[PDB]
């Protein structure tokens, strides 16, 4: 019935509300961390001193390619990995849903959900979408500190050097751009805080000298500027393009293009 | 008969990008446009970007609405006069920049009401009226003498105006010699051990600081008057600023 | 050619050099003494690049590439066609960047705002100089600097990287990265928070900054406030570039082997170095 | 069969981010001027860790050549799948480390590339 939902809907952690989707997410998030810790302790021979010295070297690898997209692999040969991915899939998606309903509850736009969705997009391509299009779980990313890095290094070399993948190049421009853009903005708002500049919502509803000086600073500098609201529209796009363009760039690696260097010499 | 899916996608992206930039640039034209001649008349040459369609903003606490883009509000005589017959040169103040409100001393005709918080109460309140705010930020300025860049005392700290919601001090209230009080922006004062130093203003410019009506609340318009004025002193109170500034 | 509120701000003063000589605009752009300075440096460099493209014989922007002197030159000069142009172009580039920053300072003065912007920009310049000046000078040769070419500089990143195995193992590189990612995540959230409040569900009033706080704390666990969030963004962004500079000024100057070997100091700690088992046992 | 030169030539592309194949005349058979790894021309039947120009050989690689390791298809295929594991076994040592930071997954490509090396990288 509704009483149960209502009961969960009032779940909290101090003054912050967790709600139904939040409880399912934290629970789902624990099982994930429990599946990886259980495998890590095993690899450490249940020895805490070994667990701490090799912490970064442990890795929960995916099923071998001979298993395709099946769920046959035994626990210690891809079984655990599959379980951990399931739980993580639910934790993330539950949290996404929580962000959508919470915005709805406070009567706000869904901008946060949309931006989050872009991050989820790259994650979905690395561990779910791409492996399925390649035909095997073995193509997915391992759960480990150093191992997922080794995975990243190998993925590039195998595909002809990702520096030649135009989408990896766009993704980078946007990553640097995000840093270039938060420095400018963060610095612009601090430079006019002496005029209440940080109160952006009020500067939008009733422009002040702080917002005008921010604009003129850049107009005189680079020839153009933005408004107190529009600046945040550049910000959200500059940041979501990082994972949008790159997800596309990885989804194209190995499925459409085998060697980016070669592809690049042709175009 | 096929095609390269990668060359297609990277081609589609740039189209999308060009389209995104157009959207973003027109979106940033809800304030300040149309452009004008240094005279005040439209420029006719507004550029390759057109103004967006009007959007209405419904202000909370029943403060009304706001539609942009629209008629440029900016209303108050600008005590500035041409310096050249050609465009692209400075406009020199005709009177007293500090008192006229131009240059780094400029302020904007904002709504003459205080900023409200979620509950509908004033966002900024004098600490000796706050709902239980104690001075634990470190050093307490209440009681200290305030001096200017001329190295002369202009008054003393009487109270602290705190921003309830964000919970931080935004103004230092200082009693001038004549007994009347003025508000000083926290970002414009340095609270020392035995005093408060204000490098943006000269002791004799403290009186010129715009005053607030209700002695318990400050409105947006009053905030711009004060801040624009205090900040303008960095440039205009320069001839009276003593060296060894630190 | 002015925004509807610009006029009252276009007063005289603020310049750091030349008094009123250059204190004027040109369209939307302010000039100032450092305005012509930037143009001077910028033009000369743009001309030396076009010249180098002639020596190289090609107008293809995808192929033009100005290379630094060959290692056999150390830190001395070099023929114009063999690195000399690279050295001159780097001077003009540093001059143009610096002038650009000083020109923002003048603009800050005239406007009565803080110096945070040119301060922040300076971090970017030090990172640039770290790759073309400090690091090369610490290693004994200009040849260690990267080349000026759209694609040749990416190859330089790749070769330098692999010179030390997988560069992912550089600890300062790991930290820089986490900052770049955390910055982008922060930027996304901030942008989305302001917008979701200014543009609520149709029919509703704009949301309050408290609604914004309420939602932000429901996501991260703590409320940071409007001033705190812009400070965090600038902080994250600057730290990223700080640690990047750091990860490179140390590579090939005090660390010479494959970066992964560095993590031995931790596996080889007294109390667990010899315990059998694990991955390194 | 048991190795395809043409498929080996294509698979060898991923190796060009670090290796090159340049004969003794100075002519490039394959490569983009990569210098991270040694020149592979003449590697077939060569003693591991001895390409005259490569100055970045590790100790494990060099001690394997000293123990008489000469490249053939058998050892070649094992090494490219995991340079470190391969060098640890062969050398006998346990803390032996390989400097090649790449792993060829498919054993088929290992044989194909080797067939490509015999076709263009054998020093007569
Ligand atoms: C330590 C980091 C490495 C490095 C690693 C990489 C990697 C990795 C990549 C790039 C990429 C790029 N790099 Mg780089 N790059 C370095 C230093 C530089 C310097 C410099 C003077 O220091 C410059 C001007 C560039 C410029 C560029 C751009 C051409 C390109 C994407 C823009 C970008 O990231 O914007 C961030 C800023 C913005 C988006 C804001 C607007 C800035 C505009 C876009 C810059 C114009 C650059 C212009 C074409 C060249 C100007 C020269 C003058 C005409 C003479 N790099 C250093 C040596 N660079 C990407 C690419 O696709 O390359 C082919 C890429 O993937
Ligand atoms: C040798 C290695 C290759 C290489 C191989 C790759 C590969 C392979 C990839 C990249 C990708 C990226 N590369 Mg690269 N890259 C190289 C060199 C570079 C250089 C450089 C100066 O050399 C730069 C600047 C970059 C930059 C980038 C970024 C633009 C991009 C990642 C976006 C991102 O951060 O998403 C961050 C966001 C996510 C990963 C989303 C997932 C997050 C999930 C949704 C949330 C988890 C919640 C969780 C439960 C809680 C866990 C908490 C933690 C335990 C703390 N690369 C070299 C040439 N690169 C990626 C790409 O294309 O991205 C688009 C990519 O796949
Ligand atoms: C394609 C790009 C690669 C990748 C390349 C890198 C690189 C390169 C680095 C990291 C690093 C990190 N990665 Mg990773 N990482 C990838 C995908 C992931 C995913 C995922 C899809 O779910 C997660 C949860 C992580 C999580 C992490 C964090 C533990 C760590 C700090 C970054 C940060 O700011 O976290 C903020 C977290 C919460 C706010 N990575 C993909 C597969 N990652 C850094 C590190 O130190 O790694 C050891 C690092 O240098
Ligand atoms: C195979 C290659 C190696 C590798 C090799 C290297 C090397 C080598 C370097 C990095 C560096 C970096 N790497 Mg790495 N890196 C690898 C993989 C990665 C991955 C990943 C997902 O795999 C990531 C996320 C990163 C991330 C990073 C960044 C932390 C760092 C970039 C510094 C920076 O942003 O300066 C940003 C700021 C600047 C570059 C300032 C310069 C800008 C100037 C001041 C302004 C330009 C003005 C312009 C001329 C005018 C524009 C035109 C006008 C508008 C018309 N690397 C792989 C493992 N990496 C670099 C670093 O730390 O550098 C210090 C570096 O040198
Ligand atoms: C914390 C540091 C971050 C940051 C901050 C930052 N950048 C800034 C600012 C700030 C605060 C500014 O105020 C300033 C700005 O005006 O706003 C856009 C700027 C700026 N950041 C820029 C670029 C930039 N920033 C970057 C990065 C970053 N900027 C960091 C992430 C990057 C990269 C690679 O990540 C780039 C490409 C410029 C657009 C702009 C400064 C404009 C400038 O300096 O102009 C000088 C003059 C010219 C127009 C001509 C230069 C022509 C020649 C003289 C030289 C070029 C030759 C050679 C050096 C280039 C070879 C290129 C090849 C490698 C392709
Ligand atoms: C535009 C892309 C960028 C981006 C955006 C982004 N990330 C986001 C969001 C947005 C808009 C959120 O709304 C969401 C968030 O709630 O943050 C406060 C989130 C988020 N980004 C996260 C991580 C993250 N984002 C990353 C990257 C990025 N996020 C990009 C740079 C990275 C990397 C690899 O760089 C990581 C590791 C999570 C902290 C958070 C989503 C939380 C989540 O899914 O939780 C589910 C699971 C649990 C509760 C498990 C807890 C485990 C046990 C300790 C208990
Ligand atoms: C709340 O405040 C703020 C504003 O105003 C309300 C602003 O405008 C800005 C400024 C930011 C923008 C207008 C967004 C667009 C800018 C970027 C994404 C940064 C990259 C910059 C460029 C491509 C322009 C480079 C141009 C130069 C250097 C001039 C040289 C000459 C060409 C003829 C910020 C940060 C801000 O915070
Ligand atoms: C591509 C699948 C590939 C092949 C094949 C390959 C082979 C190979 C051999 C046979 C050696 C030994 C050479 C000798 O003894 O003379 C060797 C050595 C190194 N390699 Fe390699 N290699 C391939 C790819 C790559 C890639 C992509 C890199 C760079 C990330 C790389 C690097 C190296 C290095 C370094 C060495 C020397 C190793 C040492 O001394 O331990 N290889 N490779
Ligand atoms: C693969 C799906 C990823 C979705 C990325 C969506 C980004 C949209 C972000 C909100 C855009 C807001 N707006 C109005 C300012 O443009
Ligand atoms: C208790 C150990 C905690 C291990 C945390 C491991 C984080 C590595 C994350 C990279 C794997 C990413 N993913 C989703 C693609 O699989
Ligand atoms: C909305 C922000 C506008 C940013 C525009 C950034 C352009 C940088 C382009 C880098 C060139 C990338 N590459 C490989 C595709 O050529
Ligand atoms: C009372 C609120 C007014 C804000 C005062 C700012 C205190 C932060 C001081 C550290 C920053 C110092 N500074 C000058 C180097 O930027
Ligand atoms: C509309 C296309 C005509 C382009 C006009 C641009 C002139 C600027 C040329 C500078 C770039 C020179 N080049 C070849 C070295 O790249
Ligand atoms: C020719 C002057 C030598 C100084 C070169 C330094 C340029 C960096 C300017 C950044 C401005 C920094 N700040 C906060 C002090 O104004
Ligand atoms: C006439 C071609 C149209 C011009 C397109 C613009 C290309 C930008 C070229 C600048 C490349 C400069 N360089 C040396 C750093 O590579
Ligand atoms: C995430 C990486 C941060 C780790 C910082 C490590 C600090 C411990 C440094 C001790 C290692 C000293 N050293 C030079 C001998 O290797
Ligand atoms: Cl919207
Ligand atoms: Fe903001
Ligand atoms: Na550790």
């Amino acid at each position: 019935f509704s009483t149960l939902l209502g009961w969960f809907g009032n779940a909290q952690l101090g003054p912050i509300y967790l709600g139904s989707l939040g409880v399912l997410s934290l629970f789902s998030g624990l099982m994930w961390f429990f599946t990886i810790g259980i495998w890590f302790w095993y690899q450490a021979g249940w020895n805490p001193a070994v667990f701490l010295r090799d912490l970064f070297f442990f890795s929960l690898e995916p099923p071998a390619p001979e298993y395709g997209l099946s769920f046959a692999a035994p626990l210690k040969e891809g079984g655990l990995w599959l379980i951990a991915s399931f739980f993580m899939f639910v934790a993330v998606w539950s949290w996404w849903g929580r962000t959508y309903l919470r915005a709805q509850a406070l009567g706000m736009g869904k901008h946060t959900a949309w931006a989050f969705l872009s991050a989820i997009w790259l994650w979905m391509v690395l561990g779910f979408i791409r492996p399925i299009l390649m035909g095997s779980w073995s193509e997915a990313v391992p759960y480990g500190i150093f191992s997922h890095l080794d995975w990243t290094n190998n993925f590039s070399l195998v595909h002809g050097n990702l520096f030649y993948n135009p989408f990896h190049g766009l993704s980078i421009a946007f990553l640097y751009g995000s840093a270039l853009l938060f420095a400018m903005h963060g610095a612009t708002i601090l430079a006019v805080s002496r005029f209440g500049g940080e109160r952006e919502l009020e500067q939008i509803a009733d422009r002040g000298t702080a917002a005008e000086r921010a604009a003129l600073f850049w107009r005189w500098t680079m020839g153009f500027n933005a408004t107190m609201e529009g600046i945040h529209r550049w910000a959200i796009w500059m940041a979501v393009l990082v994972t949008l363009t790159g997800g596309i760039g990885i989804l194209l690696s190995g499925t459409v293009v085998d060697n980016w260097y070669v592809w690049g010499q042709n175009h | 008969g096929n095609f390269d899916l990668a060359s297609l996608a990277i081609y589609s992206f740039w189209i999308f990008l060009a389209g995104l930039i157009y959207y973003l640039q027109t979106e940033n034209m809800r304030e300040g446009y149309p452009l004008e001649n240094e005279d005040g008349t439209p420029a006719a040459n507004q550029g390759p970007f057109p103004l967006p369609k009007p959007k209405t903003f419904i202000l909370p606490h029943g403060r009304g609405t706001l539609t942009v883009p629209g008629p440029e509000s900016e209303d108050r005589p600008i005590a500035l006069a041409r310096t050249a017959v050609s465009e692209g040169f400075p406009h020199a103040p005709t009177g007293d920049p500090m008192k006229d409100g131009v240059g780094p001393a400029s302020w904007v005709a904002r709504r003459d009401l205080p900023e409200l918080d979620g509950h509908g109460h004033n966002k900024i309140k004098p600490m000796k009226a706050a709902a239980g705010f104690h001075v634990s930020a470190g050093k307490n300025p209440i009681g200290l003498p305030v001096r200017g860049c001329d190295l002369e005392i202009a008054g003393k700290v009487v109270d602290i105006w705190v921003d309830i919601p964000e919970q931080m001090a935004r103004f230092l209230e200082v009693e001038l010699k004549d007994g009347s009080t003025r508000l000083l922006p926290m970002q414009m004062v340095k609270v020392q051990s035995n005093r408060v130093h204000v490098n943006a203003l000269s002791s004799d410019l403290f009186a010129g600081i715009p005053t607030i009506k209700s002695p318990t609340e400050v409105t947006l318009l009053e905030e711009d008057k004060i801040c624009g004025y205090v900040a303008g002193g960095l440039m205009y109170a320069a001839p009276k600023r003593k060296s060894v500034v630190a | 050619a002015l925004l509807s509120f610009e006029r009252k701000y276009r007063v005289p003063g603020g310049t750091l050099v030349g008094g009123n000589l250059f204190d004027f605009w040109v369209g939307p752009f302010y000039v100032g003494f450092f305005g012509v300075a930037t143009f001077f440096f910028a033009a000369l460099g743009i001309i030396l690049i076009a010249w180098s493209a002639v020596l190289q014989g090609t107008w293809n922007p995808q192929l033009i590439s100005v290379y630094p002197p060959a290692l056999e030159y150390g830190l001395g000069g070099a023929p114009l066609a063999k690195g000399g142009l690279w050295q001159i172009i780097t001077i003009c580039a540093t001059g143009a960047f610096v002038s650009w920053a000083l020109r923002e300072v003048e603009i800050c003065r005239k406007l009565g705002i803080g110096y945070h912007i040119p301060f922040a920009f300076a971090f970017a310049i030090l990172a640039y100089l770290t790759l073309v000046l400090f690091r090369p000078v610490m290693m004994g040769a200009w040849g260690y600097a990267f080349p000026y070419g759209i694609w040749t500089h990416l190859d330089w990143v790749s070769n330098t990287g692999y010179t030390y195995g997988n560069f992912h193992y550089n600890p300062a590189h790991m930290i820089a990265i986490s900052f770049f990612f955390t910055n982008a995540l922060a930027l996304a959230l901030h942008g989305a928070l302001v917008l979701s409040a200014a543009n609520p569900e149709k029919g509703k009033e704009m949301r309050t900054p408290d609604h914004e706080d309420t939602f932000f704390r429901d996501l991260v666990g703590y409320s940071i406030g409007t001033l705190g969030i812009h400070r965090l963004g600038l902080l994250l962004s600057l730290s990223a570039v700080f640690f990047s500079a750091l990860c490179m000024i140390i590579t090939g100057t005090i660390w010479f082997d494959q970066w992964v070997d560095w993590w031995q100091w931790w596996v080889k700690l007294p109390w667990w170095a010899n315990i059998p088992g694990g991955i390194n046992g | 069969q048991e190795g395809d030169p043409e498929a080996g030539a294509k698979a060898f592309n991923q190796c060009q981010t670090c290796h090159v194949i340049v004969d003794d005349s100075g002519t490039t058979i394959a490569g983009r001027n990569a210098k991270t790894g040694p020149n592979l021309y003449g590697v077939v039947g060569r003693t591991a860790g001895t390409q005259a120009d490569f100055k970045g050989y590790g100790e494990g690689m060099k001690e394997a050549g000293a123990k008489g390791l000469a490249w053939d298809e058998e050892h070649f295929v094992q090494y490219v799948q995991d340079p470190t594991k391969f060098l640890k076994e062969y050398t006998g040592d346990a803390k032996a480390k390989g400097k090649m930071t790449f792993k060829l997954k498919k054993e088929a490509d290992a044989h194909n590339i080797w067939a490509y090396l015999q076709q263009v990288a054998v020093r007569p």
